[PDB]
């Protein structure tokens, strides 16, 4: 009897979850509108960082160092390429298309890869999954497309060349067997696992979510450190 | 004498406040502290000793008595403090044998399944968690480690971790990402275990047993030696059972001394272990066999030792033999005052204290805890049976050349193809050049035209050394890939016991430079032979087996070096005696030419020893050494006279 | 010159924080519009809870939800249940346009035996504005500010106060006279009467802690319970 009413109001909660999905879609629409509104301010930020108009050295590398989540990713070979990160912007998906935020990491191309502008497109939970709508707390990240890096040969920080002497079994011929072993780097961010791999994907999603809500809108708060590492 | 050993309780200045810690690396000291472990080296004197890990089957000397007598640890009792986990309510003193593990199974815990005995090598375990909203789930520890194990624990974790868990009961929660569960741990379980199935009481069962059949697994907890260690995480049983962690320990153990006295309740701070026991020291209960040159031809005659006066170096052993019919034994005798040098560990029938043994085709397992006076091994347990049984059915768990190479000498049965025959001969010619240039004294060699790879070498004992005078003969073959790999050496035994820690009677000699305990193409046979006469016959043959240098300058090192020097003297006399009788055809004349003076010089030296800085540690001569050396010297005199080489 | 440039970016962040304040005001506006959208759904919930639309209804819905949630279970005393089961409904009205950023967690109570109020409106107030003292403290719609309501109790039923007694012996007459004093009693409903904040800010640590508890409770009842009441009623909500 009472359980029937609980189930009915559970259906009503599913409906409220649907309406909240529409609410968050319109919140993303407001996010596009306010991205246009930011466009003067964020462009002034971009120009000042690039010194286009009256930059800030290692701005984004610094902001990556002052935060535990991002500083843990920058290795010794990450800094030379990551300080070339000279702007970040979260393009918000156009209306009608699936909810996505395209982390734009323009990576002014210099001496390591040929990508003029780079991205780490992500995927939001636009609408609740029919299996469990209540899990829709909002736009949760449920995938990371990643780009296809056009590496300049010799600076592929994602791999390391390791060689060792060995002998052919039976034949005994000596060979310096060499192999390319995956190397930990922040740029492994940009070529994530194709949807331990799950843990990397979860950490990657958390990093992207943090970088959208806090790093970009509050970049200055983090370069100076005034803000907290939420 | 160093005072700290492996796994002892130490108290030191960690962070101003004295904190306890267990020592791990022992100079062959390193300490890890109780609350927060920081493995670090500390001065032995600065560290304060509190407890010793005198585990069963451990050989120990009393730490205060002037007698260096050694003994075997039969049983140990650990009085340990315990703290309720997360609380500073510390209960003390408590006995180790009352605490229990957390997990039902652990690496190595003996298991008996469907009439098959095995060791759990690897197993996968669970954590059953109760959630704040009344939900019980089974999380595989691969995920459970992510929660920020034992009964009653309280963890917290993001709901995402519970994606793959199995919800046994309760309202299945909505795995939201913006808040975290708080969970208790009701139990820790075992999912599936991998086994090796070493033996049994037709085909082994599958290497892995999963829950579907794990109910057949009954744990042989009778064989528990998981003696409490500081920081071990246990289940306290109230005099209700809870989870506790050990805080401090006190080990008192029973030690059976060599004289045979069974002294009980010895605080382990008055006992310290023996890392490097001389191979001849027989504690009571060892199964040993006579080894004299002539006595006891019968191999069925074996012996069990009952007491050895450490200073005397003479061990009393009872001689038994197996009856030809029936599972019975025949008592030969009770001979006493027998040189340990004339006694050797029985190739089979080793039964130390508290080993696990299997019956050879009723009870099928047990803990061998004492060795009977009648040589019967004590234990074959079905359930605390305590039934004596015999070992009969127990399993424990200048240069020269010759035109031909003699068939029975050098190496044969080798037909490898060299990379280039002419290049191999060129390397061999380089080697002859080096050998002819070198070897002015002490060393010599020869080879054979029919097989240039085959070589024979003769090495002489250095002066002021237990291997003084004497004689040594080696066969060797140069690999067809020489000098790509070190040469094939082999020292013909002409003896039965290891004349050296590295020389093996089997004939697979080894040395540090050759890489077998590095080798290079630039190396030459001259270097190897110089090392063999420089190290393999070093002044003190002790060391040179396995990093025994750690005992250099120590009381134990000195005592055992003296003993090994004595045994080396005995067996070098034995080796020369056997060499005279069957000299190889390779060198027939050269054995005699040297021995004509060297053998009598050695015999005169031995006689002088029986009655001065002479360079090697052998004084004083023990009673057993006197007896054995006299016997072997008489045999050597008889051999020398028989060889047509009278007194010189 | 670098730090002057960082200061210029700092002012840019200040202006962007004003823009974000506008964005949060618009978010509240969208929340109000979608609250109108919910009004069907939330009203249907309230109707099926209290037997307006199809044991009557869902007995002790809000007491049960509060018990399941620790933050509210810790507050509901054994003597508060007899009052707090009479909570007909909880619902979050939002401030109309122009009025200050606020939301009212109105508690509709059925005619009870404890106090005659039809509704208790523990209004909260946000700050959409970055105050000049620390604009960057505007991490969002922060909840600082509150306005409870006064509840008059029917005789013999009040739970917010209790009588303590003492006895002293008169020296002359020898009589053991008795004195009584009304003292605060631990009650969920003291939630409704927060300690009034002195203007100068001279708040004793107890006042600051209790106000923080009240404020987090209000935010929780806004964003977690009333929108997703059912996930918490049946225990599906994790609730820390």
């Amino acid at each position: 009897v009472v359980k029937r009413r609980v189930n009915a109001l559970k259906n009503l909660q599913v409906k409220c979850a649907q309406i909240e999905a529409k609410f968050y879609e319109e919140v993303h629409d407001l996010e596009r509108k306010y991205a246009v509104l930011y466009q003067p301010l964020f462009d002034k930020r971009f120009e000042i960082i690039n010194a286009i108009y009256e930059g800030i050295p290692e701005f984004w590398l610094t902001v990556f160092k002052n935060v535990d989540l991002l500083s843990d990713m920058v290795q010794e070979h990450d800094e030379p390429i990551l300080k070339h990160l000279k702007d970040i912007k979260v393009k918000f998906s156009d209306a009608g298309q699936p909810m996505s935020f395209v982390l734009e990491f323009h990576f002014e191309p210099n001496e390591y890869f040929t990508n003029e502008v780079l991205t780490k497109t992500y995927r939001m939970r636009s609408e609740p999954d029919d299996s469990d709508p209540f899990s829709f707390d909002g736009p949760e990240i449920m995938g990371c497309t990643g780009c296809q890096i056009d590496w300049k040969k010799g600076k592929n920080v994602t791999l390391k060349t390791i060689k060792k002497k060995q002998k052919h079994k039976g034949r005994g011929t000596v060979r310096t067997v060499t192999k390319t072993v995956s190397n930990d780097s922040f740029f492994n961010f940009f070529a994530p696992p194709e949807v331990d791999a799950e843990a990397i994907l979860a950490a990657d999603f958390e990093i992207g979510h943090f970088l959208r809500e806090r790093i970009i809108p509050r970049s200055v708060l983090y370069f100076t450190g005034e803000a907290i590492e939420d | 004498q160093r005072l700290l050993f492996s796994h002892d309780l130490v108290s030191g200045r960690y962070r101003g406040s004295v904190h306890f810690g267990l020592v791990r690396l022992i100079h062959g000291v390193r300490v890890q502290w109780y609350p927060e472990g920081v493995k670090q080296h500390v001065k032995e004197t600065k560290l304060k000793l509190e407890d010793r890990s005198v585990v069963p089957r451990d050989v120990v000397r009393h730490m205060r008595s002037t007698d260096s007598q050694c003994g075997t640890v039969i049983d140990v009792n650990i009085d340990c403090a315990v703290k309720l986990i997360g609380t500073n309510c510390i209960i003390y003193p408590v006995n180790s044998k009352d605490l229990q593990h957390i997990w039902p199974f652990m690496y190595g815990d003996y298991i008996a399944y469907d009439c098959w005995l095995g060791k759990v090598y690897d197993l996968k375990n669970q954590i059953i968690l109760k959630l704040s909203n009344g939900a019980r789930c089974s999380m595989n520890t691969e995920d459970g480690a992510k929660l920020y194990f034992y009964p009653g624990q309280v963890l917290i974790g993001p709901a995402k971790i519970f994606s793959s868990v199995q919800w046994l009961s309760g309202v299945k929660p909505v795995l939201s990402t913006k808040s975290k569960f708080r969970v208790v741990v009701e139990e820790v379980q075992v999912v599936e275990l991998k086994v090796t199935w070493i033996t049994k009481s037709v085909s082994p069962p599958p290497s892995v047993i999963t829950q579907e059949n794990l109910g057949r697994v009954k744990r042989l907890g009778c064989f528990d030696h998981a003696q409490r260690q500081l920081g071990e995480r246990c289940l306290y049983v109230f005099p209700d059972r809870v989870a506790v962690e050990v805080v401090t320990t006190m080990t008192s153990a029973d030690v059976m001394w060599q004289d045979g006295s069974v002294e009980c309740n010895i605080r382990s701070n008055d006992l310290f272990p023996v890392h490097h026991l001389d191979n001849n020291e027989f504690c009571p209960g060892d199964f040993v066999v006579d080894k004299r040159v002539q006595s006891c031809p019968d191999p069925a005659v074996y012996g069990v030792v009952q007491s050895g006066d450490h200073i005397g170096r003479t061990c009393m052993v009872k001689w038994f033999k197996l009856r030809p019919s029936g599972d019975d034994v025949e008592l030969i005798g009770e001979e006493e005052d027998v040189s340990v040098y004339d006694i050797a560990d029985h190739p089979d029938f080793r039964f130390r204290t508290t080993d696990i043994v299997i019956r050879i085709g009723e009870p099928s397992v047990g803990q061998v805890a004492r060795v009977d006076v009648s040589s019967k091994v004590e234990v074959v347990w079905a359930d605390n049976s305590k039934t004596i049984i015999l070992p009969q059915h127990l399993y424990n768990i200048v240069f020269s050349v010759l035109e031909f190479a003699p068939s029975n000498h050098s190496f044969k049965k080798i037909e490898f193809q060299p990379p280039e025959a002419k290049k191999f001969f060129s390397t061999v010619r380089k080697e002859m050049a080096l050998l002819a240039t070198s070897l002015p004294e002490g060393i010599m060699v020869k080879t054979f035209e029919d097989r240039m790879d085959l070589f024979s070498a003769l090495i002489k004992g250095p002066t002021r050394t237990p291997y003084e005078d004497g004689l040594y003969l080696f066969d060797i073959q140069l690999p067809n890939i020489y000098p790509a790999v070190p040469p094939h050496f082999c020292y013909l035994s002409q003896c039965s016991g290891r004349l050296n820690p590295n020389l093996y009677d089997n004939g697979k000699v080894k040395v540090s430079l050759l890489g077998t305990w590095r080798w290079t193409s630039k190396s030459s046979l001259l270097q190897v032979l110089i090392s063999i006469q420089g190290l393999i016959l070093v002044n003190e043959p002790y060391y040179n087996e396995a990093g025994f240098d750690s005992d250099r300058g120590l009381q134990e090192g000195y005592e055992n070096s003296r003993c090994y020097n004595e045994m080396a003297l005995i067996r070098v006399v034995q080796s020369m005696t056997q060499l005279v009788r069957r000299p190889p055809e390779v060198f027939e004349q050269e054995i005699r030419q040297h021995f004509s003076t060297g053998g009598w010089r050695l015999v005169n030296r031995i006689e002088s020893w029986l009655e001065p800085d002479i360079g090697f540690p052998l004084f004083p001569l023990s009673k057993g050494f006197i007896k054995s050396i006299r016997g072997v010297l008489t045999q050597f005199r008889a051999a020398l006279l028989e060889a047509g080489m009278p007194e010189c």
